[PDB]
């Protein structure tokens, strides 16, 4: 299983939005996050995996902490458009994600 | 490339109804998820290959079926309002878990 504790969100076109993740089984290694367009279909988007604590692509950045098996993403700049669902996934099988529950955000902007 | 092919499915409580799948690029193993607000991506079954067919996190209520890579259709003989969501199929095949979502199957299951 997997949490989300964020769960719909709305920002000011800056600020950094921090989404947490956290997960319980051990047997897990890699963790992507995928984000969902209002009406569109999930797609990948930052994934880690436990080998290290940290990962930029862009103001996406994750953060991930060993055992207290937290992890987080932070959007920096929060633009508008960056709107989605944000879904965060986990596993350890190869291609097969056990997905949590995702966290909606909305950045309101001007 | 992964394809749903009706995007807005209904039924009646209690008739057969099937939700296909087909994935341009051969990518060996699919899915299928089931959207419900409240509990995200969610997963019922899925296939490694061509002739297998596996239970996921929310088998029963539902059958799969693989009849070839490429198409994975998911059957629901006697439907319910319970799954009434939105049906979601994807395929992959490489390390990382990246997996390639369709555009979606709006399914409303009229009954009650």
């Amino acid at each position: 299983q997997v949490r989300q504790s964020p769960q719909s969100l709305t920002v000011w076109e800056g600020e950094t939005t921090i989404l947490n993740c956290s997960y319980e089984d051990s047997t897990f290694d890699y963790f992507p996050w995928y984000r969902q367009f209002p009406g569109k279909s999930p797609a990948l988007l930052i994934a880690i995996s436990l080998v290290s604590n940290k990962k930029e692509d862009g103001r996406f950045t994750i953060f991930f902490n060993k055992r207290e098996k937290k992890l987080s993403l932070h959007i920096t700049d929060s633009q508008p458009g960056d709107s989605a669902t944000y879904f965060c996934a986990a596993t350890g099988s190869f291609n097969k994600l056990t997905f949590g529950a995702g966290t909606r955000l909305a950045v309101s902007p001007y | 490339a992964v394809t749903q092919s009706p995007r807005n499915k209904v039924a009646v409580t209690g008739g057969k109804v099937t939700l296909s799948c087909n994935q341009t690029n051969n990518h060996n193993n699919m899915y299928w998820y089931r959207q419900d607000t409240g509990h995200g991506l969610r997963l019922i079954h899925y296939s490694y290959g061509a002739g297998s067919t596996e239970k996921g996190d929310i088998p029963d209520g539902y059958k799969a079926s693989r009849p070839s890579q490429e198409n994975f259709s998911l059957i629901l003989e006697l439907a319910t309002p319970s799954q009434t969501s939105v049906y979601f199929c994807a395929s992959g095949g490489q390390g990382r878990a990246e997996q390639f979502f369709g555009p979606g199957t709006r399914l409303t299951v009229l009954g009650s």
